[PDB]
């Protein structure tokens, strides 16, 4: 039954269950025949190399609070970047990436920062 | 220990330290409640 | 082959580790790996 | 195996399965050792 489920969930689709498909964020599996049994060749994503960064749940442009739509805030030390969770790619924190919620007073950990607005250059230019 | 400091990542491979308050933002993200809920009521949630 | 012997010891739980937990820092991986592991399960007994 | 899955899925990550992690949109769980068994503290989200 477990085998069927694995075949059902792992082969037929990508299973969400942690450690169902093998250690790690599961990609996919290739079922293989065997005597009186089955063997699966799971393909799993495992993070290789890492780097520390300094984080804060938000940033204040105006004195208002910004949270990341997708990602977490980090900094190279000089500048703050927001990136995805499992593979590092920094991005310029713009309004396009961020969403509004509350003000600076409540936030815990929020840091002052500057958010880039793509609109301004269009009108001024 | 890994659950507290690293989040879920410790299951996948190398555990990655992440501040706890951040984790709930993810965890709330897991349910369909955006991160803004947690921080906006961070103290209460912790107390609860 | 040398002066080999049988040893008994308190089994190691593994290399012990620790995570640099902090209010303000995250560990985000730069690169990853695509690995493959084998999970084996019995399907059927011999039809005796 | 059920227990392992609970640690595997529920502890190591956050489970999507309704009524797997305790009544509610599941947040997280902390296992606690016990004699010949294990106790989980499923922390779940429920609307008030």
């Amino acid at each position: 039954n477990l085998a069927a489920t694995k075949m059902s969930e792992c082969v037929l689709g990508q299973s969400k269950r942690v450690d169902f498909c093998g250690k790690g964020y599961h990609l996919m599996s290739f079922p293989q025949s065997a005597p009186h049994g089955v063997v699966f060749l799971h393909v799993t994503y495992v993070p290789a190399q890492e780097k520390n960064f300094t984080t804060a749940p938000a940033i204040c442009h105006d004195g208002k609070a910004h949270f990341p739509r997708e990602g977490v805030f980090v900094s190279n030390g000089t500048h703050w970047f927001v990136t995805q969770r499992n593979f590092y790619e920094p991005q310029i924190i713009t309004t396009d990436n961020t969403f509004v919620s509350g003000n600076c007073d409540v936030v815990i950990g929020i840091v002052n920062n500057t958010v880039y607005d793509p609109l301004q250059p269009e009108l001024d230019s | 220990a890994g659950t507290i400091t690293s989040g879920w990542t410790f299951g996948a491979g190398a555990a990655l330290q992440i501040p706890f308050a951040m984790q709930m933002a993810y965890r709330f993200n897991g349910i369909g409640v955006t991160q803004n809920v947690l921080y906006e009521n961070q103290k209460l949630i912790a107390n609860q | 082959v040398a002066s080999q012997s049988i040893i008994a010891y308190t089994m190691s739980l593994g290399a012990e580790n620790s995570v640099a937990y902090s209010n303000n820092s995250i560990a985000i991986p730069t690169n990853f790996t695509i690995s493959v592991t084998t999970e084996i399960l019995p399907v059927s007994m011999t039809k005796t």
